[PDB]
RNA sequence: AACCGGAGAGGGAACCCACUC
């Protein structure tokens, strides 16, 4: 119940201390068009507080060349904040270093 | 402070030139949900009981009846035949209908323009309808902007609102004493190709015109040609508009400087100084700063020194007639109007070329501890601005040339001439260069340890490699040049959001 | 009223041949609702003609 | 009276009375759709 | 050229991109690891003996156009538009209306929008084939004069031919679902699906009751509309009260299916979709693959609009007053290959970076097929007859349908319901 | 004062378009003749879908659309037809509508396509436009199992109402073809194709400017949908606005004498 | 039993892993949906990264 | 989904030209030939057929709701 | 929910006139119509035939709103002629024209197959 | 041979997405 919970409501952590944890993971599949259940499966969210006077996050940095698409981002408050993924970027799984 | 109201609407904004600026078209939906209360009166006895009598289906009826006991019947809901009967005291909410004043504003008001009253009239579909020269002071864009009206519902605030904030008595803005409407978008562009010097009319296209006057006197005009066939003018026709005896002295955005030290001054080779006498267009081309919002405009004076009743009627009359004749005239923008001579091209490409030269040389002079500090500078700053000087000068020289190339039947000319829409820079990063792009000022900044990017040699200088673009919006820009170019236009967009949250606080 | 949720057709008129159910009657005429289009209309009595 | 419904998985049309649990009398299956309505439906071709 | 040999026969050897990867001939590159390579953009391009800029390249790009996303990747011609345009475009490719799923007929989902006649667009990116886009497309190519006509596209509006909307031009269809869990919740209180009885239930609204069938739910394909009930439920009265759930007000469509279930607590549990079809009509938002958004304005006929020597009237007429400050040249250049696919009968590329196509070539190729070499063309006045002076800019373009129509916004008000706290009008 | 004789010639009568050119008229008449075409013929076509049974893949408006634009052969019914708004019949008629049925249903395990052949009309002149190697027009395609019934009426309209109505494909319209009044101005006459009905030599880009020019020879070329024959949608295209001026002259010299 | 996880659709311990498109088409599955999301309570859910 | 009976812009019948078209791709027409095999000149109409995307056939391989 | 029924163009209600006739104070000789359900089909050939008519002062035609259907001619004449007798000399003579050209193309079209 | 209407329930908190600037 406490994984059904934290996956139905975004919540990421316990219940009894719901406003500590972080909200808006785990959102609910757009499933308007076929690019944007894809583009929806790609996303990247930066975990720094929104409506913030700091622009300098908010930048397209050098760095995100051919990782992060630089054409799209919300246009709203999130601007340069949520970032989709590039065609061929691929994320490292992890293994042992042994 | 502020809290949620009644008797009020919001739907999508769409354009409609047919309107005059007071007017505003709302439909029937709305209109047969909204009501007004009439208070009964032996006048309109016999009016309101029929309206009474048609009840709440039909639109042009009544919704409630509210009686001297404050008592609310209610119509949608079987009314008996006994309680339709009404007395003198009555009142009487019936459907909102063909010249009812409203309130109509757009959520962002930012000055006493964005709330404005407004005349209605009804019209067939969903959205609501309003004027274009109406649209500067709303700063709606009808590319799926909401507004919301407000229906005053007593009568004392119904006369206040008429009498006090209509929109042709708002033209006048006494925040910087000049006038918040003009002519704008394809208007402004047709009003400039109309009253050019060689643009005549037969008689045919002047009596379509002349069927677009409100304000017309029923007399034809003696044609500016009689003989080999009879000609009017386009200034001929715009005279019969300019209402009243009007005298104002403009100058054309393109009026040469020197034209006015010698001779020819009265008798303008280019048609370029506008001079309204008597309320007649003698000579010159009307453009955004004879018809615009600027001070001592044409709309600016016909205010001062007429009624805001006929500097209403002026507005509507300039879009209809015009409108009409572009029909005839017709104005489009295309792929041949951003294409240059070849000679052009070839100057351009020299341009860039000795301006690349010229900052490799500086480069060279920096390297070798030949360059000289600025006093006040450093050899960084120095570096730097010499470096824009030269990036900056071959783009203004690039864009004078691509302007000078431009002929005289070009749609981008027409516009910016014209002052409608865009720049003198739009059409030299659209022909000539791009130009250079900046974050926060400076050049691209070495996000990758000493260099732009991976593709580049570290400590590479060079306008390449740090966000010149050579190229134009129609030759396409390099793989390195677009994600540049991205990076630019980011520092924009995050404004655009930052700047609100401080201007509003 | 008996006449409301009773399916009715116009058989007069422009609107001849549509079907709609009554959603509010008076005894001059009758709010229809439509089935081929999303719109309601008010029409006479005289044209409406039970259906079912 | 009857209201016959049509099974989800193998599609067979069968009758289910008032507030007997949902089943397919064939199958171990309770996902239950209706049956198209029989009073007269008119379009415009528009 | 072994390499590319084995991999076009990939079918029949199985030589999949693991095994390039094995052969030591591509590598995977983190961004540390990328602050220390020296990277080439083009091989061809960038590794030949010229005048030298690097002899040390250490890597090298398979193609720049994989620098894009997955919604950046549908524009044509990106490099030939300002940036912010392109943003603009990524945001709304996320709300143009085509068909979402295959199967979209057996899924319950509320908000469901599918259009009509989909289309694959004439000038595509090479990239648009592994995003399956030509699969399940999102717009339709319409065509596009860009011209100032009557007045009623000028700021950011459009005219649309009403000819075409009557043939199916962006037509659509809206499907809304709605989920009814009756409950047993409380001592005697349980909740029950049944057709309200006027003297038995204890308040009701004053909706007719007569659609539903005796299990409490309509049969599908009955006519539906505002305040009607959709599902008759009633919970006994420790007579009885009703808890029917009413058709969204304004929402005006008919009943697609109902399905009847079990849920996971072994309640009864009802699901109902609806449709509505949506015609195009003024004030509804459509946009094109630039960020050039815009509602319509006003729909003429086909007699109306202008017309070339050939009978050819546009589909949608934009104002050209949107091109020089926004300078979506891309737009353009799009509207040029496009007329020369549909001539030629080939499918535009459109790949950005692509150096081997330009407006010269396009225009040389347009030139052979009768046309003026730079897409203008002579359109006639569809009033008067007498052929505009100007020569209109014509061609097909690829347009979307945004979902955000104006029947979904409008809304008024004048006395209806209140708040319960501070006795203001509600909000919503 | 009065009326100018036109005259009229034909350069091109087929099953599919007619082809000719008017001399000696007004621009206005030729663009209203033009515009009579699209707009203002009567034709008949399917306008009342009652659907008895839809197992298919499209909903039952997507199916009465489809079935809408189904053009359908009406050469000499629909001028003794009545308009459904006029016809002082309470129920369908004869004299006003024509019945359709379809009853189809996917047994074989192979794709069944619904085509227009399958539409059982009542009339045996009023029939879809393959009447007499090439297919027919595809409404929908059935998988085994499924099937769709339902009854359509037809009747009279025009272009106005609704463009299934409207009779005429393409209707391609050109004066002038050589810039002689230059109603339109070339920026580079060079640049311009030559129109095929354009007579100058190869080097001459356009014609000389004559002021005294007035727009004559009118090119038509209308090409049918296929529902009436190319040459008759113009007869009674004339025949319609003849009488739609008619009945204005009536209605005013009716307003004048009881003025 | 130690309870239930939420299982991500198209994964290797889906139902539908390594499933034809002929086998999904008859599960009344799209065989160009993606996957990757969980269904809980019936609806779709995303992990954003 | 299918393909449209009339085109949007002229109002040409194309509703009939689908399966022949198809049949002209398999026999090595290439598209500018087919169309032109089958009588569309105008680009308005070829556009048509050219960018036509048939979802019907995958609409179909779902098993239907009754038999 | 607002769009207007299709046959709204061309359908007269009941108590409508399909022609009313007005006369103008401006100036002398002068008349305004205005004719319901109508549009540039009409009023633009009735136009362009009275620009033929040698005693025709003015004319001109106009759709005050393109939603509405409704036109407006406004006829002026010199002061020897009526504008009611202008319209129908206009509407008279350009019934003629029409015949007169149906005739001969159905001449031609005869004389088209085997002539 | 003899009357035979009729309503009143949906609130708040939190989160996310989107839109116009
Ligand atoms: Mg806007
Ligand atoms: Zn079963
Ligand atoms: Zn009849
Ligand atoms: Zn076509």
């Amino acid at each position: 119940d406490g994984l059904k919970y934290s996956l139905a409501t975004g919540n990421w952590g316990d219940q009894k201390k719901a406003h500590q944890a972080r909200a808006g993971v785990s959102q609910v599949l757009n499933r308007l068009t076929f690019a944007s259940t894809l583009s929806h499966l790609r996303r990247l969210n930066s975990p720094i507080g929104r409506d913030g006077k700091l622009a300098k996050p908010r930048q397209l940095h050098n760095t995100l060349w051919g990782m992060v698409c630089p054409a799209e981002t919300p246009e709203g408050h999130a601007v340069g904040l949520v970032k989709n993924l590039a065609l061929m970027a691929y994320i490292s799984v992890g293994s042992q270093p042994s | 402070m502020g809290k949620r109201v009644d008797f009020s609407a919001r739907t999508v904004i769409t354009p409609d030139p047919n309107l005059s600026i007071d007017q505003v078209g709302v439909p029937r939906s709305i209109a047969a949900n909204m009501t007004f209360a009439e208070i009964v009166t032996p006048f309109n006895i016999d009016r309101l009981q029929e309206l009474v009598r048609r009840g709440n289906s039909q639109y042009p009826g009544a919704k409630y009846i509210i009686r001297d006991n404050g008592d609310r019947i209610d119509l949608r809901f079987h009314p008996k035949p006994s309680d339709l009967h009404l007395q003198t005291g009555y009142k009487v909410e019936r459907h909102m209908c063909d010249g009812d004043i409203v309130i109509f504003n757009r959520q962002p008001t930012l000055h006493k323009m964005s709330m404005m009253g407004h005349r209605v009239r009804i019209l067939p579909w969903s959205t609501f309808r309003l004027n274009l020269s109406v649209t500067t002071p709303y700063n709606a864009d009808f590319d799926g902007d909401e507004m919301n009206l407000h229906l005053p519902q007593s009568l004392e605030t119904r006369a206040e609102i008429q009498e006090l904030a209509m929109v042709p008595r708002m033209i006048v803005t006494p925040q910087s004493n000049r006038p918040v409407m003009g002519i704008v978008q394809d208007t402004l562009t047709a009003v400039r190709k109309f009253t050019k010097r060689d643009v005549f009319l037969e008689r045919g296209e002047v009596m379509n015109l002349l069927m677009f006057l409100s304000t017309w006197d029923g007399k034809v005009p003696q044609p500016a040609i009689l003989k080999p066939r009879p000609l009017w003018t386009g200034k001929q026709i715009f005279s019969l508009i300019i209402p009243g005896h009007i005298n104002c002295i403009r100058t054309h955005s393109t009026h040469p400087d020197d034209e006015d030290s010698g001779p020819y001054k009265h008798i303008s080779p280019g048609d370029t100084k506008v001079v309204v006498e008597n309320g007649e267009l003698i000579m010159g081309i009307l453009c955004k700063k004879s018809l615009g919002t600027s001070a001592g405009s044409l709309v600016h004076i016909s205010y001062l020194e007429m009624g805001h009743d006929i500097t209403r009627l002026f507005y509507s009359n300039i879009q209809t007639v015009i409108n009409n004749w572009l029909l005839i005239e017709g104005h489009t923008i295309g792929i041949g109007d951003s294409i240059a001579d070849s000679k052009t091209y070839q100057d351009i490409q020299n341009t860039i070329k000795k301006a690349k030269q010229d900052v490799i040389e500086v480069i060279e002079k920096a390297h070798n501890n030949e360059l000289e500090p600025t006093p006040g500078n450093t050899l960084r700053q120095t570096f730097e601005n010499q470096v824009n000087r030269i990036l900056n000068d071959a783009r203004d020289k690039t864009g004078s040339s691509a302007q000078k190339s431009l002929s005289e039947y070009n749609n981008f000319k027409s516009m910016v001439v014209s002052g409608a829409k865009g720049s003198k820079i739009n059409i030299s990063q659209v022909i000539a260069v791009v130009g250079q792009q900046n974050v926060e000022g400076k050049r691209i900044p070495f996000g990758f340890k000493h260099r732009t990017l991976p593709h580049f040699i570290k400590d590479d200088y060079g306008p390449e490699s740090r966000g010149f673009v050579e190229n134009s919006y129609l030759a396409g820009l390099t793989p390195t040049e677009f994600f540049f170019h991205a990076m630019g236009g980011r520092e924009g967009l995050i404004d655009t959001a930052v700047k609100t949250a401080e201007t509003g606080y | 009223n008996e006449l409301i949720g009773q399916t009715v057709r116009i058989s007069q008129g422009p609107y001849k041949g549509y079907i709609g159910v009554v959603k509010d009657a008076t005894e001059s005429t009758a709010r229809v609702e439509l089935h081929s289009t999303c719109q309601t209309i008010s029409v006479d009595r005289q044209r409406l003609t039970t259906v079912g | 009276q009857p209201m016959i419904y049509i099974c989800g998985e193998c599609h067979t049309e069968n009758e289910i009375k008032s507030r007997d649990p949902i089943r397919c009398r064939e199958c171990g299956y309770r996902i239950m759709y209706k049956k198209r309505t029989k009073r007269l439906v008119v379009f415009d071709a528009r | 050229k072994r390499h590319i040999d084995q991999l076009k026969e990939r079918e029949y050897n199985n030589y999949s991109w693991q095994d390039l990867v094995a052969s030591g001939v591509v590598e995977y590159i983190d961004t540390l690891e990328e602050e220390t390579v020296m990277l080439a953009m083009t091989p061809d391009d960038l590794q030949e003996k010229e005048v030298a800029y690097c002899s040390t390249y250490t890597h090298c790009e398979i193609h720049p156009s994989m620098i894009l996303g997955v919604c950046a990747s549908i524009i044509p011609f990106p490099d030939h538009n300002q940036s912010p345009r392109n943003t603009y475009q990524s945001a709304m490719g996320k709300q143009a209306m085509g068909v979402y799923i295959t199967n979209f007929h057996v899924r319950m989902d509320t908000l469901a929008h599918v259009l009509y006649y989909p289309q694959k667009p004439l000038v595509t990116t090479r990239s648009m084939e592994y995003l399956r886009f030509r699969e399940l497309p999102a717009g339709i190519n319409s065509i596009v004069a860009i011209a100032s006509y009557t007045g009623y596209n000028q700021e950011d509006s459009v005219i649309m031919n009403r000819s075409a909307v009557d043939r199916g031009f962006f037509r659509s269809v809206f499907y809304r679902s709605y989920k009814e869990q009756e409950s047993k919740k409380g001592f005697d209180q349980e909740e029950v699906f049944e057709k309200p009885t006027r003297e038995t239930c204890q308040g009701m609204r004053h909706a007719i009751y007569d659609k539903l069938d005796d299990d409490g739910l309509i049969a599908p394909g009955v006519r539906v509309s505002g305040d009607d009930v959709i599902i008759g439920k009633t919970v006994t009265l420790p007579t009885k009260r009703d808890c029917s759930t009413f058709l969204r007000t304004s929402e005006t469509g008919i009943v697609d299916q109902v399905m009847v279930t079990l849920n996971q607590e072994g309640y009864k549990f009802c699901k109902i979709r609806v449709r509505s079809v949506r015609i195009p009509q003024i004030g509804d938002k459509f946009a094109s693959r630039h960020g050039q958004k815009g509602t319509c304005g006003i729909q003429y006929r086909q007699e109306d609009m202008p017309f070339t020597c050939e009978g050819i009237t546009p589909d949608i007429i934009i104002n050209p007053h949107a091109i020089p400050s926004r300078m979506t040249i891309g737009h353009l250049i799009e509207c040029l290959q496009g007329k020369v696919s549909a001539n030629k009968g080939e499918i535009g590329d459109a790949t950005p970076f692509n150096d081997a196509v330009n407006v010269q070539k396009i225009s040389n190729l347009l030139s052979d097929y009768g046309y003026h070499l730079r897409g203008n063309e002579v359109l006639y006045n569809g009033f008067t007859g007498r052929k505009i002076t100007s020569q209109i800019f014509i061609g097909p373009t690829y347009y979307q349908r945004l979902k955000h129509m104006v029947d979904d916004k409008i809304h008024s008000r004048a006395r209806g319901p209140i708040q319960i706290l501070n006795r203001q009008p509600m909000e919503g | 004062p009065y009326a100018n004789q036109p005259t009229v010639r034909i350069t091109e009568l087929t099953d599919e378009n007619v082809k000719f050119i008017i001399e000696n008229t007004d621009l206005a008449v030729a663009n209203s003749i033009r515009r009579v075409f699209i707009a203002e013929v009567p034709i008949i076509a399917i306008d009342w879908v009652q659907i008895d049974a839809n197992s298919s893949v499209l909903h039952d408006e997507f199916i009465a659309h489809r079935l809408g634009l189904i053009p359908l052969i009406s050469d000499d019914i629909v001028d003794k037809l009545q308009y459904s708004r006029d016809c002082t019949c309470e129920e369908f008629c004869p004299e006003c509508s024509v019945e359709f049925t379809l009853d189809v249903r996917c047994n074989e395990d192979q794709t069944r396509h619904v085509t227009s052949r399958d539409l059982i009309s009542n009339s045996p002149r009023v029939i879809p436009v393959t009447s007499r190697e090439q297919d027919d027009i595809l409404i929908v395609k059935l998988r085994k199992g499924q099937e769709l019934r339902l009854r359509a009426y037809a009747k009279k309209g025009f272009g106005k109402e609704h463009a299934k109505w409207n009779p005429t494909a393409g209707v391609a319209f050109e004066y002038d073809p050589d810039n002689a009044l230059r109603h339109t101005v070339y920026p580079k006459p060079e640049e311009w194709p030559k129109s095929e009905y354009s007579e100058l030599d190869e080097d001459e880009s356009q014609a000389p400017y004559d002021p005294n020019g007035k727009p004559e020879r009118f090119y038509y070329n209308v090409e049918s949908c296929g529902s009436l024959r190319p040459e008759t949608i113009v007869l009674s295209a004339l025949s319609g606005l003849k009488k739609k001026l008619s009945d204005l002259q009536t209605q005013l010299s009716h307003e004048i004498q009881s003025d | 039993f130690i309870g239930k996880i939420p299982i991500m659709l198209r994964s290797t311990y889906c139902l539908l892993n390594g499933l034809t498109d002929r086998d999904l088409c008859e599960l009344n599955e799209c065989p160009l949906d993606p996957g990757g999301y969980f269904i809980i309570n019936g609806s779709e859910k995303v992990l954003i990264a | 989904m299918i393909i449209p009976v009339r085109c949007f812009t002229c109002g040409k019948i194309v509703g009939n030209k689908w399966e022949a078209y198809l049949g002209l791709l398999q026999a090595e027409y290439t598209e500018g030939d087919a169309l032109d095999a089958l009588g569309l000149k105008r680009y308005c109409c070829r556009r048509m057929l050219l960018a036509h995307v048939d979802l019907i056939e995958k609409l179909l391989n779902y098993a239907p709701l009754e038999k | 929910m607002n769009a207007p029924p299709a046959f709204e163009s061309f359908l007269l209600f009941e108590g409508e006139k399909k022609i009313t006739i007005n006369k103008d104070t401006k100036v002398p000789n002068a008349c305004l119509f205005t004719i319901n359900k109508e549009d540039h089909t009409l009023g633009n050939i009735i136009k362009s035939q009275l620009l033929k008519d040698p005693q025709v002062l003015f004319a001109g035609y106009k759709v005050p709103h393109p939603l509405e259907h409704k036109i407006i001619i406004r006829v002026q004449t010199t002061p020897d002629y009526s504008p009611q007798e202008a319209f129908t000399n206009a509407i008279t003579d350009l019934i003629s024209e029409l015949s007169l050209l149906e005739e001969r193309f159905r001449v031609a079209i005869k004389d088209k197959q085997e002539g």
